[PDB]
């Protein structure tokens, strides 16, 4: 079956699987299970026309670094994820992820996706970061990284509340259709 | 039918644990994987050696290196094979060139390449067979470039742990002597500069890890105390008070390994001092050991110098017993930590 | 006619410089001053001794002490005379009582009284004649109470400077040994706790000042090196790096005095080592000095223990020369700073 | 001559002499000369009636601690001065000055006088303080100390600009007249 192939990458525990489960099933898995690779599929109506989206979930672990590229052939769009409450994952978008997808799929577009956006105003999360001299990534910081790495655009979401979640994938279709 | 799957798993550098969820996927998924594995076999390794020999500089070198790193990380171990000694050699030549000319990003990136190169059997073997490989890793331990030091340190730490070639800790130490004697600095100075307060916790954790990795595999108690007191001399004891404070799970595990070893070594060396105190209970006994054992040795000039340093205080001084009691405490803390 | 003016000036504890603008005031002003000096001669000293013996506690003690301090500061030296030994005694008894019962404000206030008491000839004389005076000053050096320590320290520093009674620095040191051997701690520990980063600059300045004042008047080079290395052992060397940083005019003057003295002492002791190295060029020579000079002395047990500590490393060890070279460096830094 | 006797005390370089010169002569001495003791005098009209004020300047130095009390006999009002840009002098109002005047002149009133008030907003002065982890004394801090030490009230002035200067001495007369 032909689809808009959309591959999802980013550090472990950034929230990729949840983002996929939450979007495609409307449920949030409570338990964490590190993913090797999984396929998902959705249908999105655009102006009364069906558009079919093939969603490839990949491993955030370094141990599957050599396995991941098997998900890459003939990709139409990438989602490069980081958690807005993990400056660590934000940095790896730049040192690891973008150079990785660029290498395997040059000139195929990608979106910068900010995740776990509901925890950006959580005081418990904010203080944990502050103890490490760290702070959440603001939308405006992320938009700056997007322009610098030549991403199509920056989108953000919470998988828990689903805020901004539909938009991620509507924007992914648009990027893949250009 | 599943024979090409077996090799794929090995070619993706996965242990038995990380293979497990892949072995459970049905034949249908396995069949699609092997095909997309056969398809993925980007520019070749030959082109990278080409570029590494083509005199790249600053920004243009970095791009190349960033692109090589991805290849070394993401491609099958077999691609790494193709890169091999030849590629490692040219990769190490550039590292040298960079040292010979007053970017730390270029230096850091080669280490990032080296890190990916060495996460597999072939990579470590090939690195070990280099004449200048381990020295160049030691030289990358710049406290001014924390992230590179962490990466160099961690690789270096994994080599000391290695049982397969014997005395890898001595091979690392050897290399640390070699870089110290070209830089005209103490061999353990970078390790200690890395432990200064102000440096990152990750670097602090890295330095103690290497310190531990150098001392752990050493079977000889004299070796352990020897390098430990060389550390202590450069002020390790006091910086260690500082680290005992910072609430980090990774620092506590490294301090823990260090302290456990220092304790066991204390016990042993104290046992040796209790024995010397039983047998050699006066000057005659002790003098005979020095004449038999130290006189006419390579150790003669240094031991003589210690003796001489102990005799600068005048006979007349009304408090020499007290003074010598204080010197004794100082010498004691030096020998027995 | 101006005869009562002369005594007034002496009774107000003023040196020739501070008297000068007062000697220039016309007879008219001088005449009004002597009268208002004769009028000012508030409750008497006798009443204060009364209260100091009357078992005051907490807040009520403080008020009394605050009120005594003003009297000791503002009244003529002759009022201080009336307070005298008797008042000092009862003032020192309370200080002891306070030590014997688990306010640091009450302790601090007695020192504030002591400070005012001692800014005049009579005060210092009377304080020196006490059996427990100088010990109680040393005991007031609590790093937990910085301001009291600064005050105690500064008074203690002025005593070491004193030429008039001989060896005042040795009298202070003696008292510091006495408080160390009741507290079960190192004698110079408070001085070093005061120099830790986190403490005030004023306290840091106070501590170095006392350190300097203990070392400066000492004529014997062995004494200076003796106490300096006792300092060094408790980590003075490393805390001294820290203070070399902080941009304060008062700290720089104290570091400067210390460094200048340590330098001159280094020079002298290095000259002694050059001489020992010329004469005692081998083990036989050196052994004879030990037998003649250390054996059968009070110094025997400690020197023997140092020797024994030097012999814990095995004969077999493939790197003893190197080890002993490192120990030699350590011993050298201990003996020669 | 009988007058309202007003004695001025406080740390050296707090600005007592200037405050007196500035008030009584309308000039500001540029040079600093540490004072031993000086007398000044002014006439103030209150509701068309002359009131005569005897102003006693004292030494801020510790060296004249035993000389100062000669200024104290039959005092009607004290001015206890500190510089609002010297937390050091503010503390000595409490550890030294108030207990000193209290001792010699119990139950004679005093004013807490804040001085050099023009330097409270001087950035050069503020930064010098901040480097020492210090800050200017705000009027509200000073008013709190005044109530605690049982001062009549807190007044403040700049001798350089004369802002609030007349009020100090009008308030001193009032305190002495009660
Ligand atoms: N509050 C909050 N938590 C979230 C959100 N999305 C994910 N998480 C939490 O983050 C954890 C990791 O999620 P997961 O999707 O498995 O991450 P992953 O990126 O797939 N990891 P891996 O790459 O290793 O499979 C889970 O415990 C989940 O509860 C979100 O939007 N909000
Ligand atoms: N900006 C500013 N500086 C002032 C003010 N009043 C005094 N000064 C400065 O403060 C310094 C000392 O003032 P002075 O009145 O002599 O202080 P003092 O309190 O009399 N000192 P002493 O007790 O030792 O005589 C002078 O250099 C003067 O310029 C003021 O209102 N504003
Ligand atoms: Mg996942
Ligand atoms: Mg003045």
């Amino acid at each position: 079956m032909q689809t808009i192939k959309c591959v999802v990458v980013g550090d472990g525990a950034v929230g990729k699987t949840c983002l996929l489960i939450s979007y495609t099933t409307n449920k949030f898995p409570s338990e964490y299970v590190p993913t090797v690779f999984d396929n998902y599929a959705v249908t999105v109506m655009i102006g009364g026309e069906p558009y079919t989206l093939g969603l490839f979930d990949t491993a955030g672990q370094e141990d599957y670094d050599r396995l991941r590229p098997l998900s890459y052939p003939q990709t139409d769009v990438f989602l490069v994820c980081f958690s807005v409450v993990s400056p660590s994952s934000f940095e790896n978008v730049k040192e690891k992820w973008v150079p990785e997808i660029t290498h395997h799929c040059p000139k195929t577009p990608f979106l910068l996706v900010g995740t776990q956006i509901d925890l950006r105003d959580d005081p418990s999360t904010i203080e944990k970061l502050a103890k490490n001299k760290q702070k959440p990534i603001t939308p405006e910081t992320a938009e700056k990284l997007a322009r610098d790495l030549k991403a199509v655009k920056y989108v953000e979401c919470s998988a828990l509340t689903q805020r901004g979640l539909k938009n991620v994938f509507d924007e992914a279709i648009l990027a893949a259709l250009e | 039918v599943l024979v090409l799957f077996e090799q794929m798993l090995v070619d993706m550098n996965l242990n038995e644990e990380k293979q497990q969820p892949l072995r459970e996927k049905d034949i249908v998924i396995k069949r699609e994987m092997v095909s997309q594995y056969l398809h993925t076999s980007s520019r070749s390794a030959m082109m990278y050696i080409q570029e590494l020999r083509s005199g790249l500089r600053d920004m243009h070198l970095l791009s190349c290196l960033e692109s090589l790193r991805v290849s070394l990380t993401s491609h099958p171990v077999s691609w790494v094979q193709t890169f091999g000694a030849e590629g490692l050699a040219s990769l190490l030549d550039i590292l040298k060139r960079l040292h010979d000319e007053k970017d730390s990003r270029n230096q850091h990136e080669i280490i990032r390449c080296l890190k990916a190169f060495m996460n597999n059997k072939f990579g470590i073997k090939t690195m070990l067979e280099t004449e200048e490989g381990i020295l160049l890793l030691v030289r990358a331990m710049d406290p001014a470039v924390p992230n590179m030091m962490i990466d160099a340190a961690k690789l270096l730490s994994a080599l000391c742990i290695l049982p397969q070639p014997e005395d890898m800790n001595e091979r690392v130490l050897e290399a640390m002597t070699e870089r110290a004697e070209m830089d005209e600095v103490e061999r353990f100075q970078p390790l200690l500069d890395g432990l200064k307060s102000g440096t990152s916790i990750a670097l602090k954790v890295g330095c103690l890890q290497l310190i531990n990795a150098l001392i752990t595999p050493a079977e000889e108690l004299d070796f352990r105390v020897h390098i430990r007191s060389e550390l202590m001399r450069l002020g390790l004891h006091q910086v260690l008070q500082e680290l005992r404070e910072i609430e980090n799970e990774d620092m506590k595990v490294q301090l823990c390994v260090f302290d456990e070893q220092g304790d066991e070594d204390f016990f042993d060396l104290k046992g040796r001092l209790d024995d010397i105190r039983m047998e050699m209970d006066d000057f005659g006994e002790v003098f005979q050991i020095i004449l038999n054992t130290v006189k006419d040795s390579k150790a003669e000039p240094h031991f003589l110098s210690i003796l001489q340093h102990l005799l600068l205080v005048r006979n007349d001084y009304e408090a020499r017993p007290q003074y010598y009691k204080l010197i004794e405490e100082c010498v004691s803390q030096i020998v027995l930590h």
